[PDB]
């Protein structure tokens, strides 16, 4: 798996320059040549998809596009749970309200902060 | 400016053909054409039909006479030719495959 990060730096486009202009041709040729191999996979990430020229994004080479949307309330709760782990120390005042039930206290706190943020 | 030995035929010699010398500086034999050296991209063929303008590896352009085998098939701009800058001769054409035509169509 080859990971091309920040595809805005290179492979963006050749028309707007205001050799870097000779990067995408041979890369497209090499990708077309390696397409026949079954196990070779190319992965790319970019913040700005508009700067990338559609020639590399035509059906064929870059046939799959995946959009990562901004999190919503449920996604925010899941992300908070991914970090607010039970291993972090919890003050006795909040913990006593749940009779030592760490998981219940943590999940209630996660729901409360998610509701506070999206209000 | 060397003199030709009576053994060899002066008219039989071809332009750009490598020749053999000796301690008396007399050409007694003529060999084949050189097969190793710099490769230059052809830019254009001059009006005289005997000299061509090519570009070197370092973007340095030169005017060099063409060898006898180069004087169907027609030479075209973009072809790669074996050259000798010191002697100012192009001896052979090195075939190259272009992928641009395949990509475009």
């Amino acid at each position: 798996i080859v990971f091309f990060d920040e595809m805005d730096s290179i492979f963006r486009t050749r028309g707007t320059g205001v050799v870097e202009t000779t990067v995408v041709p041979q890369l497209l040729s090499e990708i077309d040549g390696v397409e026949g191999l079954e196990n070779v996979i190319v992965i790319g990430a970019s913040n700005r998809e508009d700067m990338i020229d559609p020639a590399i994004l035509r059906p064929g080479r870059l046939d799959v596009k995946i959009k990562i949307e901004r999190p919503d309330a449920e996604a925010a709760q899941d992300i908070y749970s991914k970090y607010l782990t039970e291993f972090l120390p919890v003050h006795a005042d909040d913990l006593a309200e749940f009779d030592g039930d760490r998981s219940a206290c943590i999940k209630a706190m996660i729901e409360k902060v998610v509701d506070r943020m999206y209000a | 400016r060397l003199t030709c030995s009576p053994n060899i035929d002066a008219a039989s010699l071809k332009k750009g053909q490598t020749v053999r010398l000796n301690e008396a500086l007399t050409v007694v034999e003529a060999g084949t054409f050189e097969a190793v050296g710099e490769i230059s991209t052809l830019r254009e063929i001059l009006a005289d039909g005997h000299r061509a303008l090519v570009v070197g590896h370092a973007d340095e352009e030169r005017v060099v006479w063409l060898a006898d085998p180069l004087i169907p098939r027609k030479l075209r701009p973009g072809d790669s030719l074996l050259v000798d800058t010191k002697a100012g001769y192009a001896f052979e054409r090195i075939p190259k495959a272009e992928v641009e035509d395949l990509v475009l169509e």
